[PDB]
RNA sequence: AGAAGGGGGACCGGAAUAUCGUGAACACCCUUGCGGUGGGAGCGGGAUCCGGUCGCAGAAACCAGUGAGGAGCGACUGUU
RNA sequence: GUCUAAUACCGGAUAGGACCACGGGAUGCAUGUCUUGUGGUGGAAAGCGCUUUAGCGGUGUGGGAUGAGCCCGCGGCCUAUCAGCUUGUUGGUGGGGUGACGGCCUACCAAGGCGACGACGGGUAGCCGGCCUGAGAGGGUGUCCGGCCACACUGGGACUGAGAUACGGCCCAGACUCCUACGGGAGGCAGCAGUGGGGAAUAUUGCACAAUGGGCGCAAGCCUGAUGCAGCGACGCCGCGUGGGGGAUGACGGCCUUCGGGUUGUAAACCUCUUUCACCAUCGACGAAGGUCCGGGUUCUCUCGGAUUGACGGUAGGUGGAGAAGAAGCACCGGCCAACUACGUGCCAGCAGCCGCGGUAAUACGUAGGGUGCGAGCGUUGUCCGGAAUUACUGGGCGUAAAGAGCUCGUAGGUGGUUUGUCGCGUUGUUCGUGAAAUCUCACGGCUUAACUGUGAGCGUGCGGGCGAUACGGGCAGACUAGAGUACUGCAGGGGAGACUGGAAUUCCUGGUGUAGCGGUGGAAUGCGCAGAUAUCAGGAGGAACACCGGUGGCGAAGGCGGGUCUCUGGGCAGUAACUGACGCUGAGGAGCGAAAGCGUGGGGAGCGAACAGGAUUAGAUACCCUGGUAGUCCACGCCGUAAACGGUGGGUACUAGGUGUGGGUUUCCUUCCUUGGGAUCCGUGCCGUAGCUAACGCAUUAAGUACCCCGCCUGGGGAGUACGGCC
RNA sequence: CGGGCCUUGUACACACCGCCCGUCACGUCAUGAAAGUCGGUAACACCCGAAGCCAGUGGCCUAACCCUCGGGAGGGAGCUGUCGAAGGUGGGAUCGGCGAUUGGGACGAAGUCGUAACAAGGUAGCCGUACCGGAAGGUGCGGCUGGAUC
């Protein structure tokens, strides 16, 4: 069945930025806006907001092309995984692309990327690498 | 494949067969030499090949290889014998190394004059 | 298969007044009977445990399976 | 048999850290802990010497320090071809016993404890900081050092003492060697040596207690095979030499040669210079603000300052003398791999790791020359890691290369939608403590540098306590309908089972006709018929399969499923949103289903048809072809449990161009222009194709794409899906 | 009969005078089975049981105290039972060795019999199963295309 609506979510990044979909739409949880407010202030996407769906909340978010028609997103990986989690402490978090990428860390400062985690001096679980 | 497999039943690496036997784990192991006499190599490289039947002193029995040319080996001789495979023939696995107790170093050796058994001259 | 192979076995005393299990009387209670509830006397039975005692020997005499392994033939109980 | 003591032994008096009972006062973590009081009981000892302030003792106890005992969480081999292990076992009570809790032991009572997270068993093994390798994770290993444990000829047990595997203690049994006067006794090198024996293989029956640690004595002092050393083994690591600067007519000799020369080659001869190491001679240690004696010290202490004491050892080290003088070998040269020509040999000798070389011209065998790499080392073996991403956590795969279980259900387990609040177990932050020393890394310091050592800083990844956090995971208390399931209305279907039943056709029988062939083949023959066959007509018996529908289709989990009717019955799809509210997914084991063949029992048996037989073909023909034809094929009920059981593609879920068929629903527009057209959507089922993937073939919304969860499976080919064991 | 062009199938590439299967015969090696036989290991049941601890008995010995001076008190020697290693008996379990005889496997050589597969391999081939055959194999039933035909 359904599990891990993380890697779902990605998944669909990842095909949809594959086929150079404008705009991607999903069911909303407050993990994925979250995960779409790091990949916002991070720079890999443009908008993203929420519809009233006919159940729950429906999360649609807007994929970012340069001038021309190339990704803005390199990739992407799911790097927690309900069938093994992975845990990173402050002084060796994950370095993604040597820096030049990304890893969503999950905190108890809630979710914040590699450079907060490094320099506000808490670590924890790695959800995911996007670069 | 599904960690949850791999905790379940671990990754196992396969039996490395001992590559050397009848010598336990002895770099080089001494024999009786029985039975001396010479065989021919497989459908290629058609020679004649000098090989002993040796007891070696592990209790077991083994087929060696005389190295070089010559040999002063009949039926006892107190031979001590190392690991080494010819490619030619199916049952050598082994070679006595020459000089020996009774393995005299190979006569008129004056070039790597270390294996075969040799002094360096007078 | 009672496979094989082992162990215990007598007597006395104690446990033992209800030890236990069998059979169920005097005198008390209730639909009036070859009736019922309890009650436990004496009378027998069996088993165990502990202690002691005796002999060469405790199954005591009489009585009362030898066992095991491999073949052939016939399946078997039977019949001649 | 006499005789004699003691800090040996015994008897006493007093003494609280014994006890009991009753109580206080403090604290908890329950049995409980400490400080006390009252009362009644109790238990200890010792002396030894003196230059006349030489000194050694002892006993009762409170608290430290140290060592130890025990218990527990976590971690650390193989194996299920080991699934049932446990009776003092699990617990309790009263006891005993112990230093101490404790089935540690015992009487009684109950019948519990462990285990698929691997009990019990089998095999292997001392463990560790470490060491080897590797980029790391890992893999191998546990040798020096250090820590822990176990043992001491084999096996069993107690004693003293604070303290016992009591190696050089005791008791017994057993095995082995020795003495005996045969009654009896002694011994335990896995301590330091050393001997014999096994092996390929690892050493002196040395000195000192100089230092330190230890034992004892007020002390000097004695003991210490601990320890310091020393000898031997290149056994390993590091360091240093065996000359240097010039030196062409580029000398002789060697080798090759295209016969002009090249090469060894500044390498040599020669000149000139300096002696690291070895030689002789000599002085000569630090390790000793040390260990004792004698001057002075106010006594404890301290030196003015005098004698004497080092196994190493006349050793290390300094200086003088002499002259290149005493000092290089090993391996390899086809590719990996750095390094080539000649001659001798001619599938022979032989080489080799690999693939290969050598059969008359060998860069690959032997020798020579040259060269390369090293160098007191160089090679061979063996072992391990690496390369090997060839057990893949980092870091692999399963359509055809090895790999999807035949299919499904389901147990344990793993995993799990959205949201609220809480706990803070995981997770995460910080601090404290621990993570010994040594090892590894950084920086200095010294042994002449180095190896080696010392110091300071990291490492010690882990664990325990406290104080934070709640984003994610987890527990709890809830909530939602989106997943899942139910209800209702419809829908399609060879889904299944049972009973009855229909017609064609084949075969056989009965009769009618009718005569000489029929049958069969590539061609024949066997065979059938002339006793009336084949053919044809009518009737009848029986068995099996169900033409046309029929398809590329439908249904079923798969295997599979169609003549018709009736009866019973399973699943699936769509729509409503009525209901439940995550109840889901997968699934080790396990269970069920599972083509055909086959097996058992009982029926049935038309046709077909393994076996069999004949004929033919053929060299043969145990075949293909023909003629017959048994089992079987069919039925009922069991068993079997396998197939190219295939899509050679496990299940679930989400997403990622389309184009075109076909099957089952729903729904909107010309709606009565009927057209049963066009569009949307759900579920199938095919074809073609984009992105993507693929070794390619190809797959491609029904993925072999992009991801997640769970399971099954692979680790070169054979041996072999075999043997052995076990289950059926 | 030979040759050319296109397509198809191929396990051939020395290229069909290709490749290749299986018995049988010869040689070597590893290995299975086997009447039996020789060992090892760990238990278990019972018997006998040393020392030794523990639990009982104790006339013989007796210095520490009392005393009525007779003795007594306290202790010792000696004797029995429980447990107990070794040993003995027994039946099993389990791990090995050998074994007449026998079975397959692998590797070898220029051997013998065929030609089963690869082309439509001359009867398409394979899968399961059954039966048969010197041997590859053949045949039946069902299945697959990893074959064909329209
Ligand atoms: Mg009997
Ligand atoms: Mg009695
Ligand atoms: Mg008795
Ligand atoms: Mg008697
Ligand atoms: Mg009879
Ligand atoms: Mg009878
Ligand atoms: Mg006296
Ligand atoms: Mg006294
Ligand atoms: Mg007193
Ligand atoms: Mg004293
Ligand atoms: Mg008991
Ligand atoms: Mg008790
Ligand atoms: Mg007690
Ligand atoms: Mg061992
Ligand atoms: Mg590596
Ligand atoms: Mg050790
Ligand atoms: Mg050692
Ligand atoms: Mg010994
Ligand atoms: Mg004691
Ligand atoms: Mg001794
Ligand atoms: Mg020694
Ligand atoms: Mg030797
Ligand atoms: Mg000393
Ligand atoms: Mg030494
Ligand atoms: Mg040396
Ligand atoms: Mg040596
Ligand atoms: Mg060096
Ligand atoms: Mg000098
Ligand atoms: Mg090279
Ligand atoms: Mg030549
Ligand atoms: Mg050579
Ligand atoms: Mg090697
Ligand atoms: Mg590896
Ligand atoms: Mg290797
Ligand atoms: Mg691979
Ligand atoms: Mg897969
Ligand atoms: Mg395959
Ligand atoms: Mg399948
Ligand atoms: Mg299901
Ligand atoms: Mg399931
Ligand atoms: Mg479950
Ligand atoms: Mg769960
Ligand atoms: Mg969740
Ligand atoms: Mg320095
Ligand atoms: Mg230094
Ligand atoms: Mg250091
Ligand atoms: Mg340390
Ligand atoms: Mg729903
Ligand atoms: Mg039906
Ligand atoms: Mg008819
Ligand atoms: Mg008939
Ligand atoms: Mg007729
Ligand atoms: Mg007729
Ligand atoms: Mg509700
Ligand atoms: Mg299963
Ligand atoms: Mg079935
Ligand atoms: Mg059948
Ligand atoms: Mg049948
Ligand atoms: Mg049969
Ligand atoms: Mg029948
Ligand atoms: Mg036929
Ligand atoms: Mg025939
Ligand atoms: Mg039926
Ligand atoms: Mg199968
Ligand atoms: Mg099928
Ligand atoms: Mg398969
Ligand atoms: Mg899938
Ligand atoms: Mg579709
Ligand atoms: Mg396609
Ligand atoms: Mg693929
Ligand atoms: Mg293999
Ligand atoms: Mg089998
Ligand atoms: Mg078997
Ligand atoms: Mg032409
Ligand atoms: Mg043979
Ligand atoms: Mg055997
Ligand atoms: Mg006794
Ligand atoms: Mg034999
Ligand atoms: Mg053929
Ligand atoms: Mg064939
Ligand atoms: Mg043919
Ligand atoms: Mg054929
Ligand atoms: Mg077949
Ligand atoms: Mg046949
Ligand atoms: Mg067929």
């Amino acid at each position: 069945t359904m599990t891990d609506p993380i890697a779902d979510f990605l998944t669909r990044l990842r095909n949809a930025n594959s086929a150079y979909h404008d705009e991607v739409s999903l069911p909303h949880s407050k993990l994925k806006a979250n995960i779409a407010q790091i990949l916002k202030n991070e720079g890999y996407i443009s908008d993203f907001r929420t519809e009233d769906a006919r159940v729950g909340k429906s999360l649609v978010i807007q994929l970012k092309y340069g001038p021309s028609r190339e990704r803005s997103i390199a990739g992407l990986r799911r790097v927690s995984k309900p069938g093994l989690r992975v845990y990173a402490k402050s002084t060796n978090l994950p370095r993604v692309l040597g820096g030049l990428g990304v890893a969503i860390i999950s905190t108890s400062s809630g979710l914040l990327t590699d450079r907060q985690a490094a320099r506000q001096g808490v670590g924890g679980e790695v959800l995911a690498y996007v670069w | 494949p599904t960690i949850q497999q791999l905790v379940r039943k671990g990754r196992r690496d396969k039996i490395s067969k001992v590559k050397t036997a009848a010598l336990k784990g002895s770099p080089q192991r001494r024999g009786v030499c029985t039975r001396v006499y010479t065989t021919t190599p497989k459908k290629p490289n058609s020679a004649l090949r000098k090989v002993a039947r040796v007891k070696l002193t592990s209790q077991v029995e083994v087929t060696a290889y005389i190295p070089g040319e010559g040999h002063n080996l009949q039926e006892h001789s107190m031979v001590l014998v190392r690991g080494g495979r010819v490619k030619d023939l199916p049952g050598v696995r082994y070679k006595i190394i020459r000089g020996s107790l009774d393995t005299q170093g190979v006569k008129n050796r004056k070039q790597a004059r270390s294996r075969y058994g040799a002094k360096k001259e007078k």
